[PDB]
């Protein structure tokens, strides 16, 4: 509970909701790499999730 | 039963040392002899005059009615030597004569209720039966050392020096030395007042009230379950897990055969094309000339002295390659907990734990790890990791009070953390006269 | 309960038996919790995704 | 002591259970409805459960004033617990079932050696039959004794959304739960259930008899369903939010199947690998004993 | 006059406190209080710094010192010589060096002679203390106050640990309190007066 | 000599799909699955007795390509390979062995390569004496043929 | 050939010594056995070893 006005307070609150909510797991970045190399290349590593 | 009641047996020599010279100070006729006949009537009536309630056993068989009068009244019996107690009273109907066995306790000489005597309590005896038996020259040496650590030197002590003989030395190990009068022949007399003052009545040689009151309190710190940090024995196993805290005794698995270690069950015989050290299963009588399937057992080494080499390895190999649960006893160690960060500072070997001298206590540190931040989500994995080879069976944590004062999440205790006890946080009041009190509760 | 930033402490890991004839003896071994890796010099994942 | 009330220890009322439906608390019965069920073309078969090996860890008495009841409630529902399956706490508990032991289970959930006056507890016989059965969970982790997981969950589902003709029969179609939402609702209910004194509900699930039991199961059929749902949340794989009208809605992806991880790392509570090892061997005992 | 026992300013004690810190567990909330809110519950906060691994009790490293042969680096009171093999040379390490050291720590406590003398004491005001640290102080505290749990009643950010402390200092089974307290042996004059601290 | 599958075993196939990385206690460790029951087993210990056969070493993440061998020595795992060529030959008692393949080069090497092994005969081996103090240490074998 | 009753590797011989020496007939001993004190002076004089 701060002292910034209700506009900037409303802006920062909406800017935070869409970061916590909207989801992108490590897997989604590993699914994209399988589109820029010789088909059949195998990726391993970071836990899917 | 109850591991209590029944009858109270004491050896005659223990009686004469403590009980006999103490009930002798007062003017009570010596304890009545137990009757060959039955006297369940006056057993306590003649014991009423003496007050101690101990009765001297002599000869014959104790009566059936005198067998129960001893049980109810809490009276004590002193037999010269107990090979048995069966024939001493002939337990008639119920089973007692020599079946539902005895135990071991202490008396503290509470059966008197006369003040100014019996100043020392139970705890001094416990301290005594812990050190090795001291010889005459050892006692003389021990007296000298404690004396010179506080400056006051003993140029000569107990030793008499005649000029035509040299320097002869006596012993210094008295016990309950009660300065008493000698009759012309060279015999101790007794206590006949009006001839021998009041200063020679008792007492333990000490500075009146001051030492006895100081020793009484100080003796209790010595026998406290927080100071004694010389834990005994170590169980050796090869399960691989690791755990948050130290002092984690890994219980023996569900189905095992517990074999007693002998200097015989390990024999040397030929297998295949070479000579090998072979185990011999006691219940089934078998071979197994290689550290593989044995099958698994629960070993228990007592003499880790004459075990020698080659055999010291077949034990330390079958634990790894067959899941044997071994054990040691003569090993003595001082354990101290170690913080997760900073790690270990000293590491011993499994070969040296089989050759360490009997009375040489080394310290081996145990790792904690309750407060250690786990790895980040993105990092390299692992492959077939840590195996721990030793375990204390005590546990090795007596000094605690409180542990890991960090919060989890924001409002709850981390799993396995303790807070200070409601005892080191209670200032009582003075006694009705002398010392310190507690609450009082409720 | 949180991911640490400053580097931690290690046993640290050591390589051992690989070939098709060992004849090991199990002498020494320390008894302190350690780690033993089979393959020599692994840890291969040099890709960094900003 | 409180002796024991006939008809349950849960009919006492000093300690009950109320999910906090936002600004206003409620009853478990009242909460279950806000959720509807979507039948998908998937089917599970009610699989029988294996017996539990009898070999609870031996008695040790390290001096810790162990919060055994507190530890139990933490792992199943607790938000990101740590070292839940460590060996030392349970071993101490098993001492409890022993006839004639100076070791009383505090009413508040803390275990003691000897006793105390200022603190009332559960009579030694009520706890004796309790620790006879939940001490076993202790060693759930061992390679040999360890319990299943990918299959006990064929029961979780019938209870959460089990239609009455379905738990009458054997097979239930794979459902998809969806109910109204307040955004931080999944974590919020999980933060709340942690304080139910779940000890009380269990220390009497082994003391109640033939008739007192028939009445117990027919009343608390909710207090059980509740902790079952909150638990089944961490397990199911995908959480999808639906934005309709002016409303917002949470969908739990599949009530009856162990995805094996994640649920939503952010939208809910997550289960480590030393959790599936635990919550599994837990349900293997409450379920069997329950039915 | 003979002069048997000698007097000291502050008493020592036989059992002291130890700690092993974790130098990576710092809270980002630098809290603050008054000066009399500080002094009474002051050094006790800096013995339980946020993120302490283990805080155990044992024999004092000081009272029993090498001036009396007593040596304890390990946690065990180890003396160098007391009971020993005579004909044979001693050992580099022996288990007997303990049953002899425990017999030596019992000697020092017995031959004690010390009288506590009130010195340095100051009195704080009611306006300058938290309502929690007030009804725990009996008018006048001893300035050189020692470490103790329960005294850190409400000064630790460790939210969990803060709980049990309050519960135990509530059940009427225990009552903590430092300072000049009431006594039976009171006004009894010998040279000055007997007060109880 | 071809050692066989001792007794209670189950033959499973291989796919990178069954060897995933997960999180147990406070560390990241590669986890097995065991398809016929769908379990976890986060360590190279307690893994059920398998007869895992490998057709091709293609996507063998050198980490999980190792973890199999580390599980052979701690769970009695009986593994297989089919694309390997070798020209091992019989050897005499004395003179013994010379060079030997590494238990890692025989899991993460090119498919084409043809490396030779070396086998022992042992029939004219000199036997022990009559009365003698037995020596310690044992002999091991890791890679057997299946031809014969 | 009795003081080695538990220090030799030779297995057969060991069991034998710890059988005829353990026997209810004989017994081995070593060191100080007893002492004869003095009448007037009161010191140890003739010791048996």
């Amino acid at each position: 509970a701060l002292n910034i006005d209700h506009f900037a307070a409303s802006v920062l609150n909406i800017n935070l909701r869409a970061l916590m909510e909207a989801n992108v797991t490590a897997d989604d970045r590993i699914k994209a790499l399988q589109a820029h190399s010789m088909i059949s290349t195998q990726f391993h590593g970071p836990n899917q999730g | 039963d109850d591991l209590d009641e029944g009858i109270r047996m004491t050896t005659y020599d223990q009686y004469l040392s403590h009980i006999r010279e103490r009930l002798h100070i007062t003017n009570v006729p010596d304890p009545i002899y137990i009757t060959g006949a039955s006297t369940p009537d006056q057993i306590a009536a003649s014991v009423q005059a003496t007050h101690v309630a101990v009765v001297l056993y002599q000869s014959g068989v104790i009566n059936g009615s005198a067998s129960t009068y001893l049980r109810e009244n809490e009276v004590l019996v002193v037999m010269p030597d107990y090979y048995d107690v069966v024939s001493r009273f002939a337990n008639a109907n119920l089973q007692m004569n020599n079946n539902r066995y005895h135990e071991s306790v202490l008396e503290i000489a509470d059966i008197f209720d006369q003040a100014d005597f019996i100043q020392t309590s139970d705890a001094v005896r416990q301290l005594r039966a812990l050190m090795p038996t001291l010889s005459t020259s050892q006692i003389r040496h021990a007296i000298e050392r404690i004396a010179q650590i506080t400056d006051v030197d003993s140029t000569d002590y107990g030793k008499l020096t005649l000029r035509f003989l040299g320097t002869l030395t006596r012993s210094l190990k008295m016990q309950n030395a009660q300065i008493r009068r000698i009759r012309p022949d060279g015999t101790v007399l007794r206590y006949d007042d009006q001839i021998d003052i009041e200063a020679f009545r008792w007492s333990r040689y000490f500075l009146d009230e001051l030492r006895l009151r100081r020793l009484s309190v100080g003796l209790r710190l010595i026998t406290n379950p927080r100071i004694a940090r010389r834990f005994d024995g170590v169980r050796i196993m090869y399960l691989t897990d690791d755990d948050p805290d130290p002092d984690f005794v890994p219980d023996v698995p569900e189905g095992y055969v517990a074999v007693q270690y002998a200097h015989r069950l390990f024999s040397s015989s030929l297998a295949n094309k070479r000579n090998r050290v072979t185990y011999t299963h006691p219940p089934t009588g078998m071979a197994y000339p290689s550290p593989t399937g044995r099958p698994h057992v629960h070993m228990t080494i007592n003499e880790r002295a004459g075990m020698s080499k080659l055999v010291a390895d077949n034990i330390i190999a079958s634990v790894i390659k067959s899941n044997w649960v071994v054990d040691i006893h003569d090993i003595e160690y001082t354990a101290e907990v170690m913080t997760p960060s900073e790690g270990y500072t000293q590491h011993v070997d499994a070969e040296s734990i089989m050759t360490a001298p009997k009375g040489k206590l080394f310290h081996l540190q145990f790792m904690d790890g309750l407060l250690r931040p786990e790895p980040s989500a993105f990092d390299p994995p692992a492959s077939g990791e840590d195996m721990r080879l030793i375990y204390p069976l005590q546990p090795i944590s007596v000094a605690r009070s409180m542990r890991a004062i960090v919060n989890h999440n924001e409002v709850d205790r981390p799993r396995g953390a303790v807070a200070p006890s409601s005892y080191e946080m209670d200032t009582g009041t003075l006694s009705r006269n002398g010392d310190l009190l507690y609450s009082p509760v409720a | 309960d949180d991911v640490g930033i400053m580097q931690q402490k290690k046993p640290p890991t050591v390589v051992q038996s690989r070939t098709d004839v060992f004849n090991e003896q199990f002498a020494n071994e320390a008894l302190h919790p350690m780690t033993k890796v089979i393959f020599n010099g692994l840890d291969v994942n040099t890709e960094v995704q900003p | 002591m409180l002796q024991q009330p006939t008809g349950g220890y849960t009919t006492l009322e000093q300690f009950a259970f109320t999910i906090r439906n936002d600004g206003t608390n409620a009853t478990p019965t009242q909460f279950l409805q806000l959720l509807s069920y979507e039948a998908t073309e998937n089917e599970l078969v009610k699989k029988t459960i294996p017996t539990p090996e009898t070999h609870l860890p031996s008695a040790r008495n390290v001096p810790g004033n162990v919060y055994i009841e507190d530890a139990i409630t933490q792992a199943l529902f607790g938000i990101s617990a740590q070292n839940v399956n460590a060996h030392g706490y349970f071993s101490r508990l098993s001492a409890l079932a022993l006839p004639n032991t100076s070791a009383r289970l505090g009413l508040d959930g803390v275990i003691y050696n000897s006793e105390t006056i200022n603190i009332p507890f559960y009579d030694p016989a009520a706890v004796a039959n309790f620790a006879a059965t939940y001490a076993k969970l202790g060693n759930a982790s061992t390679p040999r004794y360890r319990a299943d997981m990918i299959d006990i969950y064929a029961h979780v589902g019938l209870e959460l959304a089990g239609t009455d003709a379905e738990r009458a029969a054997g097979v239930m179609p794979v459902k998809r739960a969806k109910f109204d939402s307040w955004e931080g609702s999944l974590i919020s209910l999980s933060r709340d259930v942690v304080n139910w004194k779940i000890l009380a509900f269990l220390i009497d699930l082994c003391s109640l008899e033939g008739e007192a039991l028939r009445a117990f199961k027919t009343r608390n059929r909710d207090v059980f369903r509740m902790m079952l749902f909150i638990m089944s949340t961490a397990v199911a794989a995908n959480v999808v939010n639906r934005k309709v009208t002016k409303r917002v809605d949470r969908v739990l992806e599949y009530i009856g199947v162990n995805s094996m991880r994640t649920a939503g790392r952010t939208a809910t509570i997550t289960y480590d690998l030393s959790r599936h090892e635990f919550a599994a061997k837990f349900l293997q005992l409450t379920f069997t004993r329950w039915n | 006059l003979s002069d048997d026992f000698k007097q000291i300013s502050d008493p020592k004690g036989y059992l002291t406190y130890s700690v092993k810190y974790e130098d990576q567990f710092t809270k980002k909330d630098k809290l603050r209080a008054s000066e009399a809110d500080d002094r009474i519950v002051g050094p006790t906060v800096n013995l339980f710094k946020y993120g302490a691994a283990v805080v155990n009790i044992d024999l004092n490293r000081d009272f029993f010192d090498t001036a009396t042969g007593i040596d304890l680096t390990k946690g065990i009171p180890l003396v160098q010589d007391l009971l020993v093999p005579i004909g044979v040379t001693a050992g580099a390490e022996q288990s007997a060096e303990y049953v002899s050291g425990l017999l030596m720590v019992l000697f020092k406590v017995m031959t004690d002679n010390r009288l506590v003398i009130v010195g340095e004491t100051t009195t704080p005001m009611s306006n300058t203390l938290s309502t929690v640290v007030n009804n725990v102080l009996r008018t006048t505290y001893h300035n050189n106050v020692g470490v103790n749990p329960a005294l850190l009643r409400d000064f630790t950010q460790v939210n969990w640990l803060n709980r049990d402390i309050t519960n135990m200092l509530q059940q009427a089974g225990t009552k903590y309190g430092l300072g000049l307290t009431e006594t039976r042996l009171d006004y009894v004059r010998l040279v000055k007066t007997i007060v109880g601290h």
